[PDB]
RNA sequence: UUCGGGUCUUGUAAUUGGAAUGAGUACAAUGUAAAUACCUUAACGAGGAACAACUGGAGGGCAAGUCUGGUGCCAGCAGCCG
RNA sequence: ACCCACUCGGCACCUUACGAGAAAUCAAAGUCUUUGGGUUCUGGGGGGAGUAUGGUCGCAAGGCUGAAACUUAAAGGAAUU
């Protein structure tokens, strides 16, 4: 798997999460 | 030619494949009446291969249930047999 | 000159960089943050008691092929529900369930020996007679 | 806690278990002598070590001056007087060389087998054990006694028991008992 | 049974009457007999434990 | 059978030349085997490690053997050959040959003053091959070799009684290593001691000499 | 000339002999603050089955088995390689 | 404006290695086991992971800093067939 890829994909993750915590608050 | 049968013994009961997890580890129908997540052992990985569902024999484990050893496979032709003797009940099919 | 000032006031700069550098290293690290207390099963000790309850075959690493007659044992002091490894011959028909069973490491330094997955602990002492004396017959089980 | 009694794990493992070949000279070492044991062989080269250690400080340190003179002389002595160093040597450089085979061959192990006595190093050995063999007067029971060369001259049989005229040796006595009644 | 099938299943051979192979001291002494005395008949290189041919 | 190709051979041959002392005074080279041979009868010769190497093809492989070899003595003459045959023994007595030509000399010399006889070397000295320095230092009397199996036998055939190691590198490839305490002997008689300062007459050599019974009639 | 005596020295074999013992038990005696134990010692103590040495190993690392039976990718081993 | 001989300063390059280096190669990657000109900073098997958390600096996207639990006997380099 080429780095790039994977680094973009732990970017959407990092995202998601931080629209998940701005969800609870 | 043609090959012959072994017959079970005690704990060794006959099975049936539903369904093919993955890595040598298929979750297996036992004809008692539970379902069983079973492993094909090292000689069965070589030669031996099924398909959607073949009829097999399994060994049951001593001190789990659940988890078994899958030690032998069933064709079509052995099938039939097993069921014409009546150790199994009449639903085993076979087609590709 | 690389690195490191060949100086001779410079000792505070050498000693902090020895200090910043040292925590790159894996078991001073360990001494240090004190993971043998805050994890890794047993509590920094050789050996830990713990309570068999239930036996499981785990099915072994690659090349190798066989069932590997573990035990999920719940430790008592921590309360970690382990899997340790029994030697031997079977010697499940020493283990039985329910039973108390000193546990030791296995040669890793924690991690995973051979080719047991998920495994990390010897059995050692069973209901306290020792794995070996029973299976050697040297010693035998205090009935039940 | 009147005070700690002054232990010392004294005789000392080699770095690796097995080289064959270190192995084998051990072997032959104790066949040679009689050694019950690797660690007898062991103890005479930790021992010997130690010197070896002292000899290396001394000379470290130029001669002619304070310490390594006195200190050096003094073990000089000591090896003199233990019999394992010769007359011969006595400048130090020699000390610093020296063999397990040296010191071997100086025990109350082989002055008994060198003096005649038993003749066989096992058969003295036994001796030994076997409260044959005094050094002066005093008796010996150990086999790594080391003779002090000038009480060499002394290695005769112990004053009591057989061998040395005392009494028959309580298999004897027994025989002559039974002999007795006939 | 899979719980130790080999050690249930092989037939016991008990330990021979044997003569005592002689301790201490006695048994270094057979060791260097047999090692640097009596020799093991010559080929090149020796062999510990021979296996019988 | 002998027959002497190379003038050394045939001076050798001769017999005017008594010792190898005189043939390293001039380095001169020794392409032919049999002169040390003839000149050191005194040779113990020590096989280390034969390991099996490959060559890959269509179908199969080459197993060659690369057979680690040390010659040596007591005096101080250390020969070290590596060979690659495909038949073992024939590669070991190859190795031997090689070794037989390298032999090299050792200023061996004094742990700290003369008393007698020197069991050392000179000076701290090393070697690097590949990448394994293999540095030795002059250890003093008794204190034994202190290194590695291979490094400790190749001293032990050297007739060295005493020297430290500091063995660095991939120590695991014997062969680099053993090449590696091989060039650091070599050196020894490259270090300049004020024992040295002392000069030489340069004598004309065994070649400029018996030149007459040296070539061929 | 075909040996041989085994003249000189070596080991090995359930064989068979006479000699040593302390570990044991133990009279006293010491030792002790009483007493144990040691250090002395009367008498009694050795004939492989006794007065009985284990622990770990023998693919390699690393000394040591291409022995003899069973198991047959199972059991199980193996600090890594296996 | 060329031309020839220099000469500092640069951007490089070609041969040799007498040195390096594991090697590929390098006039520096030299003057390092014969180890010491002065100094910053960074690395400590691979994964987990440039993740989680906490700080922060961002209008956000994000950045700087940055773990461990686990987990595995390799993952790597440079050459050769
Ligand atoms: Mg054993
Ligand atoms: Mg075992
Ligand atoms: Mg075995
Ligand atoms: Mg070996
Ligand atoms: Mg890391």
């Amino acid at each position: 798997m080429r780095a790039k890829w994977r680094k973009k994909r732990t970017r959407r993750l990092k995202r998601k999460r931080r629209k998940v915590r701005a969800r609870s608050k | 030619p043609k090959r012959e049968l072994i017959y079970k013994e005690e704990g060794q009961e006959y099975a049936q494949i539903t369904k093919m997890l993955g890595n040598g580890r298929v979750e297996a129908s036992c004809f008692d009446g539970n379902k069983r997540m079973a492993h094909i052992r090292g000689k069965l990985r070589k030669k031996v291969w099924m398909g959607q569902g073949d009829i097999i024999l399994v060994s049951l484990r001593d001190f789990q249930d659940d988890q078994c050893d899958v030690v032998h496979k069933y064709n079509l032709d052995e099938a039939r047999t097993l069921k014409n003797q009546g150790e199994l009940p009449e639903n085993a099919k076979i087609n590709e | 000159g690389k690195g490191k000032p060949r100086g001779l006031n410079s000792a505070r700069k050498l000693r902090v960089h020895r200090r910043n550098n040292r925590w790159a290293e894996t078991t001073y690290k360990k001494r240090l943050l004190g993971t043998a207390f805050k994890s890794s099963p047993f509590g920094g000790s050789s050996h830990a008691k713990g309570i068999v309850l239930e036996k499981i075959g785990i099915e072994s690493k690659q090349p190798n092929s066989a069932i590997r007659k573990c035990v999920r044992v719940q430790l008592i002091k921590n309360g970690k529900k382990v899997t340790a490894f029994v030697p031997n011959d079977g010697c499940l028909n020493f283990v039985d369930e329910n039973d108390e069973v000193l546990l030791a490491g296995f040669g890793r330094k924690g991690k995973a020996k051979g080719d047991i997955p998920g495994v990390r602990f010897k059995v050692v002492k069973v209901s306290g007679v020792s794995l070996l004396a029973l299976w050697k017959e040297k010693k035998e089980k205090p009935r039940s | 806690p009147r005070a700690p009694r002054t232990y010392s794990k004294t005789y000392s493992t080699p770095k690796r278990p097995y080289e064959s070949a270190r192995l084998d000279a051990e072997l032959k070492l104790a066949g040679e002598y009689g050694l019950k044991n690797k660690r007898e062989i062991y103890r005479i080269s930790f021992q010997l070590s130690k010197i070896r250690r002292a000899a290396r400080d001394l000379l470290t340190r130029d001669e002619k001056d304070p310490k390594r003179l006195f200190e050096g002389n003094a073990l000089i002595r000591r090896l003199v007087r233990i019999g394992v160093l010769s007359e011969d040597k006595k400048k130090l450089d020699y000390v610093l060389a020296l063999k397990v085979e040296d010191f071997l061959e100086r025990r109350l192990q082989t002055q008994v087998y060198k003096l005649g006595l038993a003749k066989s190093v096992h058969h003295a050995r036994v001796l030994i054990s076997q409260r044959h063999i005094a050094v002066g007067k005093q008796i010996v029971n150990i086999p790594s006694f080391m003779v002090r060369l000038e009480s060499e001259k002394h290695i005769d049989f112990a004053r009591t028991s057989p061998f040395g005229g005392a009494r028959p040796g309580r298999v004897a006595r027994k025989r002559a008992a039974a002999a007795g009644g006939e | 049974a899979r719980a130790g099938k080999v050690k249930s299943q092989t037939p016991k051979v008990e330990k021979q009457e044997k003569p005592k192979q002689p301790k201490g001291r006695a048994y270094k002494r057979l060791l260097y007999t047999r090692r640097f005395v009596n020799v093991t008949l010559t080929n090149g290189k020796r062999k510990m434990n021979p296996s019988p041919s | 059978g002998w027959v002497p190709v190379t003038k050394l051979g045939r001076l050798v041959k001769a017999g005017k030349i008594s010792s190898i002392e005189e043939i390293f005074l001039h380095s001169l080279p020794v392409k032919e085997f049999q002169i040390i041979d003839q000149l050191l009868p005194n040779l113990k010769d020590e096989v280390m490690n034969i390991k099996p190497v490959q060559k890959q093809t269509r179908a199969g492989q080459r197993t060659r053997f690369k057979a680690v070899v040390v010659v040596g003595d007591s005096n101080g003459h250390v020969g070290l050959g590596i060979k690659t045959a495909k038949e073992v023994a024939g590669a070991i007595r190859a190795g031997i040959i090689i070794a037989k030509l390298s032999v090299i000399p050792i200023r061996r010399g004094y742990w700290g003053t003369n008393l007698g006889q020197p069991h050392s070397l000179a000076t701290k000295t090393s070697g690097k091959c590949g990448s394994v320095s293999v540095r030795l230092i002059p250890a003093p009397r008794g204190s034994g070799i202190v290194a590695s199996p291979a490094v400790k036998k190749l001293m032990q055939l050297a007739g060295v009684e005493d020297v430290y190691t500091s063995s660095t590198g991939s120590t695991r490839t014997l062969e680099n290593t053993l090449k590696a305490a091989f060039v650091a002997i070599g050196n020894t008689y490259g270090f300049l001691t004020p024992n040295l300062w002392e000069v030489q007459a340069l004598t004309p050599s065994p070649m400029d000499v018996y030149a007459d019974y040296a070539t061929a009639s």
